[PDB]
């Protein structure tokens, strides 16, 4: 389930999300 | 299950053990050699695991026991059994070596490791052989040479701690396990445990700015380690901890220097000055116990003064300082909890405080009067740094947001940047390749858009900052000043505390309703 390895791929400054 | 077994047996054989000592390890390292081939023509880096558990670390952790009976001297001790120990350790090393050239020998990583990596190990150099970025073989392919070199690293350090004769070491004399520790802290940066033991090499040179630092990294890791906040607390906040004890003597010898200001010394107050400060927020009991309890105001005072007045020579330290302490905040709510008192909030905010005390000591008497300086990465990558770190924590955002001394600092700085949407690039720079799995940040720098990187060649180059397009200098330093002046834009958006673009001027000023 979990990759250990360096993944580039995947908040910008709002308080509410 | 069964495996595990295995190596339970193996432990228990060694246990009971001139000659026949070696034998047994001859014996048990055959056998694990030829799993490993099995494995490799999941199981590789499980297997490295169980063998430094069960068969290299109890061996080498008896000859620690040992080498303690001398120093509490024996010189008939030292050399004796550091020539039982020369018998042993070229096999533990083969053990973890042979694996590494196994692997490069049958395998191509170019598609997950930095090319420079096989030159690096001394490694020499088909289509079906380069093994793609995806499968669950890679990935362990990776993980067990990542293994190899954070074992090869330990034993490294170990033996020479038994190859000295006293417990005084320099500065180099941990260079060569340091050095394979790098690399594989450069192939899975996630991994904690690869901090943890360049923070144990730090503590024997009596580095504990540096060895904090490392435990905070291989806390905070994706992967981290379970020893990290041990150690940390050892440091920090037991006052019976060895190494608790030891950085009080070193701030004792700090106190008598005081007085001098060659570079080494103010290097060395930037390194240790900031422990104190960190140490009573997250461990204030500890921290009004001490013989220094006295001096907290002292510390802080003259490390501020030493950062304002000698950050030119300095500035990798106080990089380093900066990186700790956004760390250290995390620390502090893994180690103090989920804040629920009104007491237990107020304290949070404290450290919340000084934190940005620290950010806006880095604005306004360095940064501020480095913007341009296009020789050092770390001016403007501090700024950067505490952009993405801000943005990656809701709690924070409003905190800044919130803090007049901050906006005004950002306000400066975007505004001597300006007089200087989201930008792009083809490589990591060298703060982005630091912080490569660093939880606060979310595991990444995410300021610039490095969406396109992913579709572009040579990508684990790349992302150890090596490619064909390299910039200048200066030209890195122009994309840090556009990245820079977009989120810090993004920011001050919705900053509370009345800073607003002036749309004629077009810089930020401070406003009110009337």
């Amino acid at each position: 389930i979990v990759n250990p390895l360096f993944q580039l791929g995947l908040n910008e400054f709002d308080s509410q999300t | 299950t069964d495996l595990q077994e295995t190596f339970s047996g193996f432990q228990k054989q060694l246990q009971s053990v001139d000659s026949l000592m070696k034998g047994a390890i001859q014996m048990i390292h055959s056998k694990i050699m030829q799993m490993l081939l099995q494995s490799l023509i999941s199981d590789a880096h499980r297997i490295l695991d169980l063998t430094w558990k069960h068969v290299h670390y109890p061996i080498f952790k008896y000859f620690q026991n040992w080498r303690n009976r001398n120093v509490a001297p024996n010189y008939a001790g030292h050399r004796q059994l550091n020539s039982i120990l020369q018998k042993i350790f070229p096999q533990i090393h083969k053990l973890y070596y042979s694996t590494l050239e196994l692997i490069f020998a049958n395998y191509n990583l170019t598609a997950l490791i930095p090319s420079d990596t096989r030159s690096k190990l001394n490694i020499s150099t088909d289509a079906s052989n380069v093994l793609k970025p995806e499968d669950s073989f890679s990935i362990d392919c990776v993980m067990a040479s990542q293994r190899c070199l954070l074992y090869i690293g330990c034993s490294q350090r170990y033996k020479i701690i038994m190859e000295h004769l006293s417990d005084r070491y320099q500065q180099a004399d941990f260079q060569k396990p340091l050095r394979y520790l790098d690399i594989a802290s450069t192939i899975v940066p996630s991994v904690g445990e690869t901090f943890l033991q360049r923070g144990i090499c730090y503590t024997h040179t009596k580095n504990f700015g540096n060895a904090a630092y490392q435990f905070v990294r291989s806390s905070l890791s994706r992967l981290p380690s379970d020893a990290g906040i041990p150690n940390f607390t050892n440091l920090l906040g037991d006052p019976n901890g060895s190494l608790f004890k030891k950085l009080l003597n070193s701030l004792d010898d700090l106190k008598v220097q005081e007085t001098i200001k060659k570079r080494i010394i103010n290097m060395e107050i930037m390194e240790f000055y900031i422990l104190p400060l960190i140490g009573s927020h997250i461990f204030p009991q500890t921290w009004k116990n001490n013989r220094h309890s006295d001096r907290l105001k002292h510390f802080q005072t003259l490390l501020f003064d030493k950062i304002e007045i000698r950050y030119i020579k300095n500035i990798s330290m106080i990089f380093q300082d900066l990186i700790l302490l956004i760390g250290s905040f995390h620390m502090y709510q893994m180690i103090n909890g989920v804040s629920s008192n009104i007491r237990s909030i107020q304290s949070e905010t404290k450290f919340l405080e000084f934190i940005f005390k620290f950010f806006t000591h880095l604005i306004d008497k360095v940064i501020m009067k480095e913007f341009k300086n296009c020789e050092m990465f770390q001016y403007l990558a501090m700024a950067r740094i505490m952009m993405c770190w801000i943005k990656s924590h809701k709690n924070v955002l409003k905190f800044a947001h919130r803090s007049t001394s901050f906006c005004q600092s950002m306000v400066n700085l975007t505004n001597e940047l300006l007089s200087s949407h989201r930008p792009t690039r083809d490589y990591f720079y060298e703060e982005d390749i630091m912080l490569k799995e660093f939880g606060p940040t979310k595991f990444t720098l995410s300021d610039f858009n490095d969406e396109k990187l992913l579709s572009m060649d040579n990508l684990p180059d790349r992302l150890v900052g090596k490619s064909k397009n390299k910039l200048t200098a200066k030209e890195e330093h122009s994309s840090r000043v556009q990245v820079l002046v977009y989120s810090n834009k993004k920011f001050l958006e919705k900053n509370c505390c009345g800073f607003k673009l002036d749309t004629e001027k077009k810089r930020y000023v401070h406003t009110a309703v009337k």
